[PDB]
């Protein structure tokens, strides 16, 4: 548990439906959502691989569970069920205990995906932006659509806004 | 593979016995009949000759052979049908061998019959022979099933549509 | 980026193939290679979506597949109404679908000059 | 299910246009849309895209900050407001509808565009 | 085979063995043809002796 | 592993007995311990659920392990013993490995809880306090019992102590 | 996923072959690598324990898999086949999923180690060094080999260099 989901970001966004993780920017030009496509695609690939690993790693053979025994062979019968029930027990203890664990793991995975996304932009904005809580930032300068597009892309160009940000922050 | 073939022809192979055994418990469309894959032998004229028949497997497959042994309810029926106080049925093969003797008893009435028929089966290997010898109480084989075993399946006891 | 061939030609009733490849990678089924037909004056039409899936309306002369890390559109028995520009749209982890330059298929109906 | 495009023409450099596309035969509330352009002598280039509910919006890196794609569900219309147009904006513009895909409860952009529009020729100049 | 060895097939013949090694189709078993009753049971019993 | 337990917080506290994670505060009024009830209760709930998931997912049927065979069926005894040995091996391996993995998961859970507590208080105090190690924060102003009670509760009121802190930080 | 490996540290070092996690220092005296021996040794011990737990926990009993049945016992050939197939399926599924999950666990363990090393050096340097990206630091003062050796060892002695760092930072 990394403290990003149900942590410093209390709730999710219903309006951002085309991804799992995203940004919400607010400018003079306007406000808007933008899902992060790369992280969402990587997470989708991971979840798909996990589901396929759970599903397609059980290859069985043609068997016919079920045998007929008369009165004169009860031990025989009592052995057969001891096999059958036994197998069921194992599977019923594995599958039920399997899903649970991966469920937890999945709920950790998404959390990490959010947390890293919060860290990456932090390392990009530095002192040029101030954390206002709720897991997001307020800029010390004027960011147009180009600035926020660059922040989302991964190339903020910190030095260019450094001096105005310094002038506005030292207040 | 599964093929039904005549192990012992009805018209031939039984020249000294009567092959018209018929029971009311096996009634088909009103009148009494018997099984299709078995042949009930009763003494012809007033005597039941000794019988010794043999079948050699040349089907390149294991052949399922089914026969039966008849246990009349009283001694009177035994004398009337097979004319011998005590009878024997010997079935001999390379890996199966068994002797049967009629067990005359007054069993509880089931399907309007008091005597019984005990049904026996064997699997004949390729290139193997089966020998029947009897002086009475033999429900001789008529049709043998030449089959080849496949994968291990089971029997589903259900009443559901087949598609 | 996506690379196609500038122009190709086919005689009527002849089978032709159009290729679509990445400039610096391979094209797999996860790229969902779509094929769009564009006639002049009319909207482009999705001939192929996914690797091989084809819409009902589209004739069955058009089939597609991934062959040799390259998306391919095969037209078996090219009629006279298949003289258009064919564009290949691939999927790269975003809504930004990169398109090919375009391939002008010329169904020959006159002697070459 | 057809899309009809309109609102383009000859505009001076540094001006603005508002291209509009009207869809007849379906509802826009559950489909994602895109605007694509073909420059003269060049291949098809992605311009902008809008999600199913209109919340998410993505722009090409060359037209960011100048283009705004919006959706009006009441009128069944998709608008591309183009501002501060430059000479490189001369093109033929198509409005396309993304095919419906649903991956793990999310709307997709995998299969491409199923319904395109006839297109609108937008030309700018400084002569 | 196990039958031929335990019966004494002329053309054949230790005090402890962990397991038996046999050919896929032995040719010197029961020289006189017949049926060996409970052959699999005897093979299991003789599989390992102390 | 998150680096809190046996990390930048090297040792535990024996005086804090009513919780797993807590605070130690020092004022002019006096020093004292205070366990974080919410995080400790959440951890207790999670651990109880994990133990219950392990224990109560094993639902077996009435069985009688043990058969009697005469010396004329040794194949029977051998098959029964093979079944019993296989079940014992499967269960031994699965149980031992499962306990081994869950122990690591639980320790990582506790480490994550402690690191999230530290991160919460760090984000709350911001530059009004300086980090000194051992998971400790030295304030730049005078925090009475009200101040640290607010820090523990979750409502620090950063602006109210801001300017004074600056006067003591640019010294 | 802790975001260090293939995160803010994009690639590995081919020239650092005597450890898994290390430092690269560049001074006026010269540049060089130095693997962190303590963290590497702890990670090696953990991995060895993991491998041994997987391997040395399969305690099997002497068995002979394989029975001979004639044509008159087909139900038992089938039951024996059922037992064998069931055990094979269980072991295949369990082994495959087990290795699949521990591979993820091991990768996360290495990522956690790298992230913890970076956090330790970050918290040690405080504001005397600038995060220049690529997951590493540039000093605000002149560090000879003693300074870098102290950083690697774990005793940086910040207030010795604080004043010159402030002089060079407030430029």
């Amino acid at each position: 548990l990394f403290g990003a989901i149900a942590g410093f970001i209390e709730g999710g966004w219903t309006g951002m439906v085309d991804g799992w993780y995203g940004y919400h920017h607010q400018n003079e030009q306007g406000s808007g959502y933008a899902a992060d496509q790369k992280s969402t695609q990587n997470a989708i690939n991971g979840i798909t691989n996990k589901v396929n690993s759970v599903i397609e790693k059980m290859n069985t053979q043609f068997t016919a569970v079920g045998k007929e025994f008369n009165k004169l062979e009860r031990r025989m019968e009592n052995l057969n069920k001891k096999v059958d029930d036994g197998f069921i027990d194992i599977w019923t203890y594995n599958a039920e205990l399997l899903v649970l664990l991966e469920n937890e793991r999945t709920l950790d995975f998404h959390d990490s995906n959010v947390k890293n996304l919060y860290e990456k932009v932090k390392s990009q904005l530095k002192n040029n932006a101030k954390e206002i809580g709720n897991g997001c930032f307020e800029f010390y300068h004027k960011c147009n659509d180009e600035c926020m597009e660059s922040v989302k892309n991964g190339t903020y160009d910190y030095p260019k806004y450094s001096e105005e940000s310094k002038l506005n922050r030292e207040k | 593979s599964f093929e039904r073939f005549e192990i012992f022809p009805k018209e031939s192979s039984w020249p000294n016995h009567t092959t018209t055994g018929v029971s009311a418990s096996c009634s088909h469309n009103g009148e009494s009949s018997f099984y299709k894959n078995l042949l009930w032998l009763t003494g012809k004229n007033g005597l039941y000759p000794n019988l010794s028949k043999s079948y050699a497997n040349n089907k390149e497959k294991e052949v399922l052979v089914l026969w039966g042994v008849h246990h009349p309810p009283n001694i009177g029926d035994q004398r009337a049908l097979y004319h011998k106080e005590n009878a024997y049925v010997s079935v001999v093969s390379s890996h199966y061998s068994r002797k049967f003797t009629p067990e005359i008893a007054k069993r509880p009435k089931v399907r309007d019959q008091e005597g019984r028929i005990n049904y026996y089966w064997t699997l004949l290997e390729p290139g193997d022979t089966i020998i029947f010898e009897a002086n009475g109480n033999l429900i001789a084989p008529r049709y043998a099933f030449a089959l080849s075993r496949g994968f291990g399946s089971g029997i589903i006891n259900s009443n559901a549509p087949m598609d | 980026t996506v690379i196609q061939e500038p122009a190709m030609s086919v005689s009527p009733g002849g089978t032709v193939t159009l290729t679509c490849a990445f400039s610096s990678g391979s094209v797999t089924t996860s790229n969902y290679p779509g094929w769009y037909q564009q006639t002049p004056g009319q909207p482009p039409r999705q001939v192929i979506y996914s690797t091989n899936s084809r819409p009902t309306v589209v004739p069955s002369r058009f089939s597609g597949a991934i062959s040799g890390n390259k998306a391919t559109l095969t037209i078996t028995g090219a009629q006279a109404e298949d003289e258009a520009d064919y564009f290949c749209g691939l999927y790269k982890n975003s809504a930004n679908i990169p398109f090919g330059g375009g391939t002008h298929l010329t169904v020959l109906g006159q002697p070459k000059a | 299910e057809k899309l009809v495009e309109s609102g383009g023409g000859l505009v001076q450099s540094g001006g603005s246009l508002r291209l509009s596309c009207v869809g007849s035969g379906f509802d826009l509330s559950d489909n994602a849309f895109t605007w694509v352009r073909q420059a003269p002598g060049k291949g098809l280039e992605w311009v902008a895209t809008i999600s199913t509910n209109g919340g998410s919006t993505y722009y090409a890196d060359s037209v960011t900050g100048r283009f705004t794609i919006s959706k009006d569900n009441s009128r069944n219309t998709i608008y591309l407001q183009m501002n501060s147009l430059r000479t490189e904006d001369t093109a033929h513009y198509y409005c396309a509808r993304y095919k419906v895909c649903h991956r793990y409860g999310l709307s997709c952009y995998y299969y491409g565009m199923d319904r395109w529009g006839p297109g609108v020729e937008v030309v700018v100049s400084s002569a | 085979s196990v039958a031929g060895w335990i019966l004494g097939n002329p053309e054949c013949e230790r005090e402890s063995w962990s397991y038996i090694v046999e050919k896929p189709n032995p040719e010197n078993g029961t020289c006189y043809p017949g049926h060996f009753a409970d052959y699999e049971e005897l093979r299991e019993q003789l599989s390992s002796v102390s």
